[PDB]
Parts: structure tokens; sequence; C-alpha cells
């Protein structure tokens, strides 16, 4: 956002034209997916679950 | 700026999300807002984070 | 100038409609900080107008510059070499500058040119985009339809 706030000219942006959601949206989905903290839910028996 | 962080409802029920393998979701809305200090103006948009 | 409730072409976002003149606290004064909704963006603009002037807001222009590019169409005669990138980058800080006349003829010299060539891939983007906001000017210049506008180009592009 920063980076672009400087190349882009005013009168024409909007936050729409300055967001990029694809980096926050990959780091949700990588701590969600593929971390160490995320895990499959042990469900052999509901105690195992709680 | 950045205020108000709101959702919407779910994309999909329970089953139905781990039937489909879909991730049980909810969209992020978030009243963003950006201003000029050369002449001012607010551009408040709403931005689907 | 402006009333709430009139239509108001914003460059670069093009026309756009007044919803309050608000006078919010900024230094102590209250100043005619009039909040503006947009169709595209779907943002609130509060502007003040004490640079409207400045930003450069326009009320829509009608007829006088419709029939004004009306008559700069249907022989658009440029000359440009085939240093495309300077055509594109001529034309883009054209776009970027926003005159409703320029646009125009650029657009129809776009036109013409995929009539025959044919454009390339961000060439036609940039052609729709501004076909876009060209058109959005005009039809509510008339103040009418997009589809209305569209069959006004179709009747006007060489006809
Ligand atoms: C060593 C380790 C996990 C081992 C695989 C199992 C933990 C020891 C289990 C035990 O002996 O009691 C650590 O795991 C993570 C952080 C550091 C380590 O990472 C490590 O070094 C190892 C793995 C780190 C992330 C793995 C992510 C994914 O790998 C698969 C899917 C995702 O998570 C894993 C889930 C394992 C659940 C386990 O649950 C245990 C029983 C079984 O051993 C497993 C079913 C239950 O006893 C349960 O109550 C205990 C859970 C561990 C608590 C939190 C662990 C976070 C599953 C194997």
């Amino acid at each position: 956002v920063r980076e672009r706030m400087t190349t882009q000219d005013v009168e024409a942006i909007t936050p729409q034209t300055l967001i990029n959601i694809r980096p926050v949206v990959a780091a949700i989905k990588e701590f969600f997916g593929t971390s160490q903290l995320s895990q499959f839910m042990d469900q052999n028996n509901p105690l195992s679950g709680l | 700026s950045f205020s108000d962080p709101r959702f919407d409802d779910v994309k999909a029920p329970v089953d139905e999300c781990k039937d489909k393998d879909m991730t049980y979701a909810a969209p992020l809305f978030v009243t963003a807002e950006f201003i000029n200090n050369n002449t001012g103006e607010i551009k408040s948009q709403t931005v689907f984070m | 100038i402006f009333k709430v409730g009139d239509t108001v072409v914003y460059p670069h976002h093009g026309a756009a409609l007044v919803e309050a003149i608000e006078t919010r606290t900024i230094k102590g004064e209250q100043k005619e900080y009039l909040v503006l909704k947009v169709a595209q963006g779907d943002l609130t603009v509060r502007v003040p107008a004490e640079n409207a002037e400045y930003v450069g807001v326009r009320d829509v222009v009608g007829q006088e510059g419709l029939d004004k590019v009306f008559q700069v169409l249907r022989a658009p005669h440029t000359e440009e070499p085939t240093n495309w990138s300077r055509r594109y980058k001529a034309n883009l800080e054209k776009l970027a500058s926003g005159d409703v006349n320029k646009v125009a003829e650029v657009v129809r010299d776009l036109w013409r040119r995929d009539q025959e060539r044919g454009l390339s891939a961000g060439e036609k983007r940039m052609l729709a985009k501004a076909r876009q906001i060209l058109v959005g000017e005009l039809a509510l210049a008339e103040s009418t339809d997009d589809a209305k506008a569209e069959t006004i180009l179709d009747e006007v592009l060489a006809a």
C-alpha cells in the first residue's frame, strides 16, 4: 500500500485500487493449513475431541 | 485509514462444507477510508477483506 | 453552485450524485463538505466546494460537448507512426487527462484501429474502460440508458 501510494496518481485512486487482500488471505490460509498449531481434530472418541 | 471490520453470514452450513471440502468461511467487510492531505476528501469504500 | 440531487461529473470517477452538503468541523470552521456517492466505486466522497474547483469537478456537459465530439468523429484521421509504445503512452496520458473530447477521439481512433488492425489485449482493456466511462458520461449527458448510449455510439461510430 505504501509502495503503490507514491506510484499512484492523485484524483484517480480508491481503496479498491490501493489494497491487495491477496497476501492477507494467503496468510490466513497459510496459517489454517500447513502450520504447526493447526491440527486435525483427534476424534476417535469425544473425550479425545475434548 | 481502516474502520469497522464486520462480517456477513456463513457461505455454507457445516455438513455442506464438510461434504464439499469447503472451508466454513464468512466474508469480512471493512469500512476503509482514504484521505488526501493535499486537498482533502474522504474516499469511503467498503472493502471486502 | 451545487445543490443536493443534481448529477455532477467528478474526474476521474465521472458522474456521481450528491447526498448532502455537510458542514463538518476542522480548525474550528465548517465548510461546504458535500458528501457525494458514486455509482461505480460505491463510495461516498466528502468534497469541499472550496477546492471543488481545485480538483476540477464538473457539472455534466450536454449537447454542446455531445455535438462537439460528434463533429469530431467519422473522419478522425490522425497520424501516429509505428512507435506504438509511444502511441500507447501518449493515449494513456491523455486518458489520465480526462478530457471528454480527446478521450472520445482516441477511443474512436481505437474503434477505427480494431476495425482493421486489432488492438492488443490491454489496449482493448483500456478501450473498453474508456468506452465505459465515456458512455456513462454520455448516458447522463442525455440522462438516459447505457444501452441507449451504446446504440448512440453504434449509430455515430463512422455513422
Ligand atoms: C510432536 C507434535 C505433534 C505429534 C504429531 C503428536 C503430539 C503428541 C501426541 C501424543 O503422544 O500424545 C507437535 O504438534 C504441534 C507442535 C509441535 C509438534 O509438531 C511436530 O513436530 C509435528 C506436526 C505439526 C503440525 C501437523 C499438521 C498436520 O499433520 C496431520 C494433520 C495436521 O495435524 C496433525 C494432527 C495430530 C493430532 C494428534 O493428537 C494426539 C494423538 C495423535 O498423536 C494425533 C492424532 C492427541 O494426543 C492430542 O491430544 C495431542 C495433540 C498435540 C497438541 C498440539 C501439537 C502442535 C496430523 C498428523
